[PDB]
């Protein structure tokens, strides 16, 4: 009746996807290790820090170049005990729309969050995570379906967006990544298909 | 619940290493839930 | 191969229901005509309008029956050619969130905008919906389920919610509700049958 | 696209019904998308 099912810590716990405003850029980078940073240093990328000052747009403009310089340091990534971080090593703030984020601390859907530099988050709660996976279950597929959308964080270097906002999307946004924890995904995933039997 | 306009109210300059720790998420084994089969 | 799905308006264009704070109020008013209201009147609701003032909350605190007082005339819906308008006859704003009128005017997922009294807005662009149906269908099921979403449709009397908000959510203000345009869930659901079959 | 904030950028005093002539939703016959069936 009751089957448990637990969460499993993947090999590659995220992947990353960069973007300049619409277009993507670069290819995807998958996070092995528990943590890297995503930067924009003229250094070739490696399982432990994911490069963007290597990444050529032919359509890039000057507004996205530019901001593409004071990416730098970028922001380093955490994972551990499927917690998710993000410090902001940069120099200029970051900006993040995590819906597990919001879930918490009650801000409204959508909301983005600045991470100053200096600063980090802890962009995912694994546990928060499991509590409302654990309440989900109970209220059929859909409403499990859609812990899917917190699985996906999306954070801009230097500027953000939002409400109260100048750039409205991500998509209006000079430089941002977008990540998909494949832990929860996978647990995600594995769950439905036991309501899927 | 904290403003999402005051980083501050939620951030931290504690490193995330030495946060997971005084909470115990290393130690922490993996999370389970339990489906209903249907 | 490419079998057409075609848009049939309902009998019932959209049911709404009734919240104060986090508690969900009376039963589920359905629109069966072209215009209606939803005001806050101590009469017996019917077809044509939906009354709120006879609602009785056992745990309706202060804040909650005061705002209830502001309501008045309320809101005129308008359903006409799977356009849905929202006119604030009410003295005091309402406040709309709407996923298709985000989608147009390119404002930041999630945004609650205000109807000020003596104006309306189209909630609801059917065709500009079929667009993106449209397009959507080439995009596989899950992009197709992201559209219902956009069938569910929120608005607060008096006071609003949202980022740049005091009340972050929807389940923080005094009087709303909640509409379900069935035209686009029937259109919708016939879409993945067929996409499904 | 209009502000959010403003209103003014985005309704409209004009009836609802007076709108939906001046635009042929009226005269309208309901929008049919197609759909693979797979």
């Amino acid at each position: 009746d009751l089957q448990p099912v637990t969460y499993c810590e993947p090999a590659f716990w995220c992947s990353i996807s960069y973007y300049e405003l619409n277009q993507r850029v670069g290819e995807t980078f998958h996070a092995s290790q528990p943590s890297m940073t995503v930067d924009g240093f003229t250094d070739p990328s490696n399982s432990e820090r994911f490069c963007l000052g290597l990444l050529s747009n032919v359509n890039r403009n000057a507004a996205v170049e530019l901001t593409r310089r004071h990416i730098g340091r970028g922001v380093r990534l955490y994972y551990i005990g499927g917690e998710v971080f993000a410090e902001c090593l940069s120099d200029s703030a970051i900006f993040v729309q995590s819906p597990n984020c919001n879930q918490r601390y009650g801000w409204h859907p959508a909301t983005v969050c600045k991470i100053p530099p200096g600063c980090n988050l802890k962009i995912f709660n694994n546990q928060e995570f499991a509590a409302l996976l654990a309440q989900s279950v109970n209220q059929g597929f859909e409403a499990v379906y859609q812990l899917t959308r917190m699985c996906t964080i999306r954070m801009s270097f230097v500027k953000g967006w939002g409400a109260e906002y100048r750039r409205q999307t991500v998509t209006s946004t000079p430089c941002w990544i977008e990540l998909h924890l494949n832990g929860p995904l996978q647990w995600l995933d594995k769950v439905l298909t036991q309501m899927g039997s | 619940s904290p403003n999402p306009n005051n980083p501050a109210e939620y951030c931290s300059t504690i490193p995330p290493l030495q946060q997971a720790q005084a909470s115990g998420a290393l130690s922490s084994p993996p999370p389970t839930v339990m489906v209903p089969v249907g």
